[PDB]
RNA sequence: CAACGGGGCCUUUC
């Protein structure tokens, strides 16, 4: 069964872009995918994705630039700490200069920068570059 | 899909974006209860209810149309079946199978599908005794099965 | 089918279960139907038809023997001929030859 | 392609996509007005009726159930609502 | 008048609605058992672009299908009792906050107090004429979000012209952008 | 003055 609706998400933003496509769908669309689709185009890495609310679960058309070269989930979502991001951010990244870990914190869903520069942790929820 | 099979079939109803009841929709919510009450009393489960009210009148969904699911009216008017419908219609099924397999003896085919539809009864049974729909103590023997569906 | 007709009645009706309490409602009248075991022994079979002869009561055949009418009313003790006194909101009485 | 308007389909291929495949799911089936050949009422029929609907106020079959869509006793006047 | 319709303490623009209700009641006896319970609180008075002014008139909810069975008839009556105003009937729904962690526990906060099926149920009293077909929520590249609401065809010639006023309202009460579109 | 992070008030909400 459905067990990640989020890896299924990245999954296919990931079969799109790489078979070349400028959109992509993902079903059932959760908060959490919407909220990993805001981080990855607030750094650029998608464009626009409009939310199809049907009375189920809904719905999410993302428009793909190009830019992204893997979107992914790291489950399970392993607690992380201050100083495991660094851990976690030289096994999954291709750079220190780019690229972004994904986690969940209290302080809501962010980047591994912008993370580490409130000061807090949480569980890793995916990467992006 | 398919619990108990191979088989990927999604044919399901694909009910309505539209929450409200229909433009053409004439018939108030209180008819409609009372006609379900009528059903209930002349012995139809909830989907029995469902299915000649869609058919027979104009009421697409007794959710949308009188604000609450049909076995929830039912349960609200004092006509709650002592076990739930599904659950029931399983034992009702395993019951005709058991029956079958003492005259038979030989269907090892309906053994594999008596072990099937009791395993289906066991999870049915088990979710409905953890929400309580179920006493704790309630159980499926098969020796005293037809007598809890009648 | 009849058993579903039967268990309304059982739900809602009003019956009585047995052959001396079967015999007492024809005799008094107030029975609307009779339905008896298949295994029922033939002297009381006919003992009962004759009775549904005088009191003009309909007479039913149910297929299986006592424990099968027993278990359709849903009791756990044999039943070998059940009367109907009052159908409730069953059509048992009129969706019946 | 590469480049489609995957918001926006065409109302031919939605049409086309099955009932829980299109953009929001929704049922393809619809309900009927049949004048019976009495009065007093135009029964409402469901397209894929299960039951044999009977008149309100007679006693003569509307429909029969099918696979899929119900059959209409071959004398029927009715209106999709 | 400003004591069987006013519901609080009173405001002068309550006055004329309160007179124009009790005007038309009186001057409709085949209309003369509906107006008679149909009372109201606060109206809103909300700014739109194009000059007008919109009147949200509010009903918690007791008899809002009433107002609604009726409302297809005397909006277009307020509306011709002063011009430049686009009336709409909206239900003055409780919003309960999502409670804490650390918060003490109250009972159970039902769904229908929740923000969002708050704010579902203005999109319906701002658009009740007209059923919402569809929702789209565009997120912006640059970060922010709007809601599509599709509208059904049918019956959109009475709100048609004031989808503006429409959009005004919602970003006023609740502060999201909302676009009306009609799928043809 | 720009970015980055914090706290408090309304906005139907403490
Ligand atoms: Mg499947
Ligand atoms: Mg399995």
């Amino acid at each position: 069964t459905r067990s990640s609706v989020l890896a299924d998400a990245l999954n296919a933003i990931n079969n799109a872009e790489k078979t070349g496509k400028r959109q992509v769908l993902i079903r059932p669309s959760s908060k959490v995918i919407i909220k990993f689709l805001q981080v990855m185009q607030k750094h650029g890495y998608i464009g626009e994705f409009e939310y199809i609310d049907d009375h189920r679960s809904g719905k999410i058309v993302v428009q793909l630039n190009g830019r992204l070269n893997k979107c992914g989930v790291i489950s399970p979502r392993f607690n992380v700490k201050i100083g495991d991001i660094e851990k976690w951010t030289a096994n999954l990244l291709p750079a220190r200069q780019f690229g972004y870990v994904i986690l969940t914190t209290s302080a809501g869903i962010m980047d591994h920068e912008e993370a580490r520069r409130k000061h807090v942790s949480g569980k890793i929820l995916g990467f992006v570059y | 899909g398919r619990m108990h099979s191979a088989g990927k079939g999604i044919s399901s109803s694909a009910i309505p974006y539209s929450r409200n009841a229909p433009a053409w929709f004439k018939l108030s919510s209180e008819s409609v209860i009372e006609q379900i009450v009528k059903y209930a009393r002349k012995g139809l489960t909830p989907s029995q209810i469902g299915v000649l009210l869609r058919d027979a009148h104009g009421v697409t969904q007794a959710r949308v149309i009188t604000g609450n699911k049909i076995m929830r009216i039912l349960k609200s008017n004092g006509l709650a079946p002592e076990i739930p419908e599904d659950l029931y219609y399983l034992i009702k099924k395993a019951v005709s199978v058991r029956k079958h397999l003492e005259r038979n003896r030989k269907d090892k085919d309906a053994k594999f599908r008596l072990i099937l539809i009791e395993s289906r009864i066991h999870r049915l049974a088990r979710y409905y005794r953890t929400v309580a729909v179920l006493p704790p103590n309630w159980k499926y023997e098969s020796a005293t099965a037809s007598a809890l569906v009648n | 089918s009849i058993n579903q007709k039967l268990a309304l009645v059982i739900k809602s009706g009003k019956y009585t279960l047995g052959y001396k309490s079967t015999v007492k409602s024809l005799r008094q009248g107030k029975s609307k139907l009779i339905i008896i075991a298949a295994n029922t022994p033939v002297l009381r079979k006919s003992e009962l038809e004759y009775y549904a002869m005088l009191s003009k009561t309909k007479v039913y055949y149910f297929q299986g023997g006592n424990n099968e009418l027993g278990t359709a009313v849903g009791k756990l003790f044999r039943v070998g001929v059940v009367s109907i006194l009052e159908a409730g909101d069953s059509d048992i009485l009129t969706t019946l030859a | 392609v590469l480049v489609q308007d995957l918001l926006h389909p065409t109302a031919a291929s939605e049409a086309r996509k099955h009932k829980l495949k299109t953009l929001v799911q929704g049922p393809r089936s619809y309900f009927l007005d049949v004048k019976c050949p009495g009065c007093l009422n135009i029964t409402t029929v469901f397209s894929h009726a299960q039951t044999a609907v009977t008149c309100e106020s007679c006693s003569t079959i509307l429909c029969t159930p099918t696979g899929g869509k119900a059959k209409l006793s071959e004398g029927t006047s009715f209106r999709r609502k | 008048p400003q004591a069987k319709i006013l519901s609080q303490a009173p405001t002068e623009l309550e006055l004329q609605v309160a007179q124009a209700f009790v005007e038309l009641e009186n001057s409709s006896p085949e209309l003369k058992a509906e107006l008679r319970p149909l009372q109201f609180k606060s109206i809103r008075e909300i700014d739109v672009a194009g000059g007008k002014k919109a009147l949200a008139i509010f009903v918690p909810v007791p008899s809002l299908a009433g107002f609604h069975k009726v409302q297809t008839k005397l909006t277009r009556e307020l509306e011709k009792k002063f011009q430049d105003r686009h009336v709409i009937f909206l239900a003055e729904r409780r919003i309960l906050p999502k409670p804490s962690r650390t918060s003490r526990q109250v009972q159970k906060r039902p769904r229908s107090r929740t923000l969002t099926a708050v704010h579902d149920k203005i999109l319906e009293d701002l658009v009740f004429p007209t059923e919402i077909v569809g929702k789209r929520v565009r997120y912006l590249v640059g970060g922010n979000k709007i809601q599509k609401v599709l509208l059904d065809s049918k019956d959109v010639q009475q709100i048609d012209y004031k989808l503006e006023s429409f959009q005004a309202v919602y970003n006023k009460l609740t502060g999201k952008q909302i676009v009306f579109e009609i799928p043809s």
